[PDB]
């Protein structure tokens, strides 16, 4: 229940990701816009920074999610470590120019930044996202503000992602007062509704990972994939809702939205300006076999994060992965990475001798680690690129058997019993084969926002606000079609807002 | 037959 | 009749010599004749099928139906077009294993190997 104790932790855990999320905004700009730091040295500076401001605070506090930034094509999970800098060059070194700024590091030109991270106190947590993005700069200039808009899909996107954001914070504001609210009380059809319409006017579709839900003590939605739960009152927008669309557990009906709750937004938006056609927007994952294809387009890497399934128990033969794994359950539920179970990990002061430190560490981890998965304990935090199929190869494939492919040597089960799309019986088994069966291997780019709120009279919104997430001014189209029922109830609920109250945590200096 | 069906209407809609 | 040695009218001989015939033989046999208007473009009777070519079906159940080979089982003898399905309640589709001798071809997918097919074989083109 939302009582004092609750809120101001709730309060002090988001504006640490607030200033966090300052921070990695400040260094980015330093780094790049300014007269040069690499993404996986941002993260573990970033997660640094947010330990140091923890500990002058407050007994189960820390990461909720790892810092994690994806780069214009991934959904989500590429957050990686210093160690495996060179393991990326020397396993992509034969593909192709695509996926250079995740696998170098360094940040190009029109590079779309999904930066997203939490933090949690006593189970009581907060997430934040911010899609911003790179644009060279002004010489000529004095104050050089760099130069250019954005103008194509990723445009669209971050549009699409903001303005989504916004009218749904309304939406959750509204939820308090039974009036306020066009009729044009509060439910996930209308949710899903306008955000559809949102997605559908700026041509960029919903992925299927994005939601919006409630949140309770040590259960947010931080994994979502991987582990399960009964009591789950949200909405989300997969491939079933896709197909279902085009036609006309997580139920939407019975869910009215109430007053003293925290929940959770995160929407994803990945653009279409090419594509053509109608067609499915789906996950695959990223290995790091190079020898399951020769195509230049797959990325190769190895997600960093983890989450170990405490429900489970072996003895180790291995020391290192016994002391490790106490390390690991000394911490929470939530992922975490190998530098973060460390020792001189925060960084009290900074220098190359204290990274050499970790790196050896690293070194006796990932040893432990590998006997620790082994042994069904420890799992990954898969990393998903967006990808585009259009629906004429699903039309006229075969699937000799519908309802009953699972996919049988995939690790999680839960990924593997899915049936996306009930309706013509394809699994995700067979998705994936038709997703790489076409040389249309359309990968889309996508924009990510996520933000953190609680219903009292006003609303608490304990992440967002226009220090944090002010986008980068851009130049789209498509800007929202008038002469619609949604779109009349949209702008008279941005209106209104104005006067419905919005209460912002601040970050800290 | 219900598969036809589904098709046949997505059929439909994707072409136009 | 015959009137060489050379040849065998051996049943034996001949079904064995079909059921083991290789690939490259395999296409040969599997060849489709042409429609009409087809013919009188070309100046040519018959070839043998491939992949990209759209077809119609004219003998058996699934008769008055069209589209484009998915695949050329020669192992089976037989080639895998869309369109023509055995749907199953649970949404399961199996290609029906079609033999082209009964198929007939509306288009062509031209490459210059069949260009020269046609030019060799007669063809105006």
């Amino acid at each position: 229940i939302l009582q004092e104790s609750v809120l101001n932790k709730y309060r002090t855990a988001g504006q640490i990701a607030q200033t966090a999320l300052k921070y990695v905004t400040s260094l980015i700009n330093d780094s790049y816009h300014s007269k040069q730091l690499t993404v996986p040295e941002l993260c573990l500076l970033t997660d640094s920074f947010i330990l140091t401001r923890l500990e002058q605070y407050y007994n189960e506090r820390g990461i909720a999610i790892p810092t994690t930034i994806d780069i214009d094509q991934i959904s989500g999970g590429w957050c990686p470590e210093i160690d495996d800098t060179q393991n990326l060059l020397n396993w992509n070194k034969g593909k192709d120019s695509t996926f250079a700024s995740s696998v170098t590091g360094t940040l190009r030109p029109g590079d779309l930044v999904k930066i997203t991270l939490g933090v949690h106190i006593d189970g009581y947590t907060s997430e934040v996202s911010h899609t911003m993005v790179i644009y060279p700069v002004d010489e000529t200039k004095p104050i050089l503000q760099p130069t250019g808009p954005l103008l194509g899909g990723k445009a669209d996107a971050v549009a699409a992602a903001h303005i989504a954001m916004e009218t749904v914070v309304a939406l959750l504001a509204c939820a308090l007062t039974p009036e306020k609210l066009p009729a044009s009380g509060i439910t996930g059809q209308l949710i899903r509704t306008i955000v559809d319409t949102i997605a559908r006017s700026y041509n960029c579709g919903v992925v299927p990972g994005s939601r919006v839900r409630r949140i309770r003590r040590f259960l947010a939605g931080q994994n979502e994939g991987i582990v399960a739960e009964r009591e789950y009152k949200g909405v989300v927008w997969t491939e079933s809702h896709q197909e279902a669309d085009l036609l006309s557990a997580i139920p939407s009906d019975d869910f009215v939205v109430q007053s003293g709750e925290v929940y959770l937004i995160d929407l994803k938006m990945a653009s279409l300006e090419h594509c053509t056609k109608k067609g499915l927007v789906t996950l695959e994952t990223v290995d790091s076999y190079t020898g399951k294809s020769h195509k230049a387009g797959e990325l190769i890497a190895r997600p960093g994060a983890y989450v170990r399934d405490f429900a489970q128990t072996h003895i180790l033969k291995l020391k290192t992965s016994r002391q490790l794994l106490t390390k690991i359950d000394k911490q929470g539920v939530y992922p975490f990475k190998l530098s973060h179970l460390s020792s001189n990990f925060p960084f009290v002061h900074e220098n190359e001798e204290e990274l050499q430190s970790l790196k050896k560490d690293l070194k006796s981890f990932r040893l432990g680690m590998s006997e620790i998965s082994n042994n069904y304990l420890c799992v990954e935090s898969p990393i998903q690129i967006a990808r585009w199929v259009p629906w004429d190869h699903i039309l006229k494939a075969t699937n000799p058997n519908g309802n009953l492919s699972y996919d049988a040597t995939s690790t999680l089960t839960l990924p593997g019993h899915e049936l996306p799309l009930p309706k013509l019986g394809v699994s995700a088994i067979k998705l994936k084969s038709l997703m790489n069966s076409t040389k249309e291997s359309i990968s889309l780019p996508v924009a990510r926002e996520c933000n953190t709120i609680v219903l009292c009279p006003e609303l608490l919104r304990l992440t967002g606000g226009s220090k944090t997430c002010q986008p980068s001014w851009i130049h789209s189209q498509h800007e929202l079609n008038p002469q619609d029922s949604i779109v009349q109830g949209i702008f008279q609920l941005a209106t209104l807002a104005k006067d419905l109250l919005l209460k912002e945590t601040q970050p800290m200096k | 037959s219900s598969l036809t069906l589904v098709k046949e209407a997505l059929w439909s809609v994707i072409d136009d | 009749a015959k009137q060489s040695l050379d040849v065998s009218s051996d049943r034996r001989k001949a079904r064995k010599a079909y059921f083991t015939a290789p690939s490259s033989q395999r296409r040969v046999l599997l060849s489709a004749p042409l429609s009409k208007e087809l013919r009188a473009q070309y100046g040519i009777k018959a070839l043998p099928i491939r992949r990209d070519d759209e077809v119609l079906v004219v003998r058996g159940s699934k008769k008055g139906q069209e589209g484009k080979i998915s695949s050329v089982y020669r192992l089976k003898f037989a080639v895998q077009v869309d369109k023509v399905t055995k749907e199953k309640v649970n949404g399961a589709s199996v290609p029906i294993n079609l033999h082209p001798s009964k198929l007939v071809i509306t288009k062509l997918h031209l490459d210059k190997d069949r260009k020269a097919l046609i030019q060799r074989k007669g063809g105006k083109l």
